[PDB]
């Protein structure tokens, strides 16, 4: 938790 | 262990593996019994996003071999991943389809399950008709086609226009058309009169349907903008 | 095939499996010539992201097998993050074996040197995440080890503008912060690496670094 270095289809659930 | 194992695959959902989470569901569908509706998610689940993550690798790779065109060893390069990549992608669905052949369809002892499963089936033939080539096309887009005529007629008769399954089956059923053999008109005037006749009944939406349903009314007339 | 290997890793990345392009620098470190800052990278982008899936799903479940004090339950929860753990292991290992007999021997740079060591102590904070009983001791030495010498190596070598140089601080105190339990210290390693920077006044890789060190600062503060 720190920081480090377009056809739509159903929705299936 | 189809408690062990149902348990396992909500787990592996939950960690975002997903492989794993199909593999736990694999084992469960192949025990033979008709899967709950609870079960018949996670497999949904675990292999639509086991089959999407080669569908997406794919389609970057494909236009990267279209953005190449001109560009010979690099175009080779992508080529050979594409088809590296499609290879997964078929054993994934050949998969998918045999425990569809096997065991879902096979076992669905009710309406609502033989729409969803001839669904699936139409829906996983798409996507290998999306990377077949030519010869072998054919027959794949006619094995999708095929399943998702059956699944729709079905769901005509079952169904209410506004029954999320029959929705997103309609929707599925106008992508193939626009996509897969590229029927524009027949692609519009389905998903044009699924929209239409449930948007006609929006009243008949229970308090378990209506967002499922709007959703996919929301992804039918976006679609029909798009064409 | 060098090139070869490094093209199909840059497509594997476009593509996001990252199985592929970690096997792909694998094998180029492992032929066994220093790396450009290109392969460098890309080998860091790869098993970051490699390891990175794993300690996702490893948090996921740890909560999951913790916020379940339900027996057969947090049972079955707790071999499954013990096999991705196990999983996570084999890749820090993968990597600091990597770090060992090919990376650190060929740097010549000093760039290269503490590049090889803040990897060599993210990949033991990554397993120290995860190291539990009397194994978790030596596991933190090693990362913190790695990331002094580097630490100093930079602090006399590199100016405090460098993007490696940045992300070190960057890495070190939040090992500080995470590991260690040290936000006093996590802060002060952090305030100072961002302070001395912005005195001094590469962009692009130099300004997300102090971005995330100013991001981590304004949390923990």
């Amino acid at each position: 938790r720190s920081k480090s270095a377009k056809a739509l289809s159903f929705d299936n659930r | 262990d189809k408690n062990e194992l149902v348990q396992k695959a909500k787990l592996a959902e939950q960690a975002e593996r997903y492989d794993d989470m199909a593999a736990c569901m694999k084992s469960v569908t192949e025990q033979g019994a008709e899967l709950s509706n609870e079960e018949r998610n996670l497999l949904s689940v675990a292999y639509k996003n086991v089959v999407g993550a080669r569908r997406s690798s794919w389609r970057v790779v494909s236009s990267i071999e279209q953005k190449t065109e001109g560009a010979e060893k690099k175009q080779q390069m992508a080529r050979e991943y594409r088809e590296k990549i499609e290879t997964e992608l078929r054993d994934i669905c050949n998969d998918v389809l045999s425990l569809l052949e096997k065991f879902l369809i096979p076992n669905a002892s009710q309406a609502e399950s033989k729409v969803f499963y001839l669904k699936m089936k139409g829906d996983y033939y798409r996507y290998l008709a999306e990377v077949a080539a030519g010869d072998d096309k054919k027959g794949i887009v006619d094995q999708s086609q095929q399943a998702y005529q059956e699944a729709f007629e079905i769901s005509k008769k079952e169904m209410q226009p506004t029954h999320p399954i029959r929705l997103g089956l309609a929707l599925n059923f106008s992508v193939f058309y626009y996509e897969i053999l590229n029927s524009p008109e027949k692609a519009c005037s389905l998903a044009k009169t699924a929209f239409d006749e449930a948007i006609a009944e929006l009243d008949t939406l229970s308090e378990e349907s209506y967002k499922d349903s709007t959703l996919i009314m929301q992804l039918l007339r976006d679609n029909l903008t798009l064409w």
